[PDB]
RNA sequence: GGCACUAUGGGCGCAGCGUCAAUGACGCUGCCGGUACACGCCAGACAAGAAACACUUGUCUGAUAUAGUGCC
């Protein structure tokens, strides 16, 4: 409750950058402990980075990181930082920084983590999206529901928002993960399932925002007939 | 040189009171310094268990850590619905520190089939010069289903993307979607677009297609 | 791991210089060799110290000690 790490510095920087993290402690003097980060890619698990000892200041690092990236500690500052230089998109990941516990309370394991600070590596520049009908058809549509959709396309960094309806219609809206295409562009889509005896006489209007290109869009997904 | 930890089953789909218990596999003598913790989505992880075995102040006592030679498993004695999030073992034995790679904890329910839909291009999207096929899987259980692209009858390979849902807050089921991209030139190359897609819930594979040009 | 043989001035020869290294290597040269023991001193291992390593302290071990080859 009183221990409390707060990580700061996260961002987002282009390959060959360097980024400093910081891991402020509170509740405790963090010279008696040992601090690790620990990162997490996008989707995948738990992986250790790096971590300094109490009382002789040694350090340690994942084979991955070896050379480029400095765990350090300012016992006057409270605060455990993480300096790391030439970021490669590989090292894209949400980023830990934990306090391994007192030996006799807790073990190796570590307590308390701080909340996540988010690092992106990425050449690619700022981007809207381009929205795209994903318009529902004439065929099947027998099952009393028909689906529909947007296609958000092409736009850096994360994140959009998607509303339907101007936020009105939210059942059964569907917005998955996006995805990092191979151009470093990202898209998800957006999709709403509906009755299906509502397709001509009910508009759906999907509205994408993105804040960093400051680009709202609204999209009107509408039948082809025949 | 490097230690690793290999856990085990790398999801679990169990209902409320089940046993569970997750296994992980060292690969060298770690002594008795491994952790477990749990993760759920958007937050940092939580102890669980510290040496092995030990419960972390705090946790509750249905959650225990057993040591076997290089082989620990934890066991959750009894699901709780607080429960269902990813678990992770680690060594600190040595460095580096090393992670199993993870157990996702899922809700168990009945068989659910995909309802299957296919999304042609946009026009408008034609004029960018980049064609996507949407094919869109929903509500269905469980998770694992293998979503097939043809153009013609040819699969294609290594231009299309997944993205899942999470379990449904609600009725539980995931909803899943694949995106086969294309160059205009070659969508115009071709007329029969396909999705074919197998599932538990699916007596023989289910296969939603278009032809490009329909009005 | 066990068995077998094989080898070991302090377990700490006494030193010097060049030392590179990054902790992986040391070596030549000189100097002299009661024996144990007691210590010291160093090195291991162990614990504890807010403590993985280093550090500090305590305890233990360095003769049944480390070092090979074969057998199994």
């Amino acid at each position: 409750s009183e221990v409390q790490l707060v990580e700061s510095g996260g961002g987002l920087v282009q390959p060959g950058g360097s980024l400093r993290l910081s891991c402020a402690a509170s509740g405790f003097y963090i010279s008696y402990s040992s601090i690790h980060w620990v990162r997490q890619a996008p989707g995948k698990g738990l992986e250790w980075v790096a971590s300094i000892s109490p009382y002789s200041g040694s350090t340690y690092y994942a084979d991955s990181v070896k050379g480029r990236f400095t765990i350090s500690a300012d016992t006057s500052k409270n605060t455990a930082y993480l300096q790391m230089n030439s970021l490669r998109a590989e090292d894209t990941a949400v980023y830990y920084c934990a306090r391994q516990g007192y030996r006799r309370r807790s073990g190796r394991g570590f307590d308390y983590w701080g909340q996540g600070t988010l690092v992106t590596v990425s050449s690619a520049s700022t981007k809207g999206p381009s929205v795209f009908p994903l318009a529902p058809s004439s065929k099947s549509t027998s099952g009393g529901t028909a689906a529909l959709g947007c296609l958000v396309k092409d736009y850096f960094p994360e994140p959009v928002t998607v509303s339907w309806n101007s936020g009105a219609l939210t059942s059964g809206v569907h917005t998955f993960p996006a995805v990092l295409q191979s151009s470093g562009l990202y898209s998800l889509s957006s999709v709403v399932t509906v009755p299906s005896s509502s397709l001509g006489t009910q508009t759906y209007i999907c509205n994408v925002n993105h804040k960093p290109s400051n680009t709202k869009v609204d999209k009107k997904v509408e039948p082809k007939s025949c | 040189s490097d230690i690793q930890m290999t856990q085990s089953p790398s999801s679990l789909s169990a209902s409320v009171g089940d046993r569970v218990t997750i296994t992980c596999r060292a690969s060298q003598s770690v002594s008795s310094a491994v952790a477990w913790y749990q993760q759920k989505p958007g937050k940092a992880p939580k102890l669980l268990i510290y040496s092995a075995s030990s419960l972390y102040s705090g946790v509750p006592s249905r959650f225990s850590g057993s040591r076997s030679g290089t082989d620990f498993t934890l066991t959750i004695s009894s699901l709780q619905p607080e429960d269902f999030a990813t678990y992770y073992c680690q060594q600190s034995y040595s460095f580096p520190s090393t992670f199993g790679q993870g157990t996702k904890v899922e809700i168990k329910r009945t068989v659910a089939a995909p309802s299957v839909f296919i999304f042609p291009p946009s026009d408008e999207q034609l004029k960018s010069g980049t064609a996507s096929v949407v094919c869109l899987l929903n509500n269905f259980y469980p998770r694992e289903a293998k979503v097939q692209w043809k153009v013609d009858n040819a699969l294609q390979s290594g231009n299309s993307q997944e993205s899942v849902t999470e379990q449904d807050s609600k009725d539980s089921t995931y909803s899943l979607s694949s995106t086969l991209t294309l160059s205009k030139a070659d969508y115009e190359k071709h007329k029969v677009y396909a999705c074919e897609v197998t599932h538990q819930g699916l007596s023989s594979p289910v296969t939603k297609s278009f032809n490009r040009g329909e009005c």
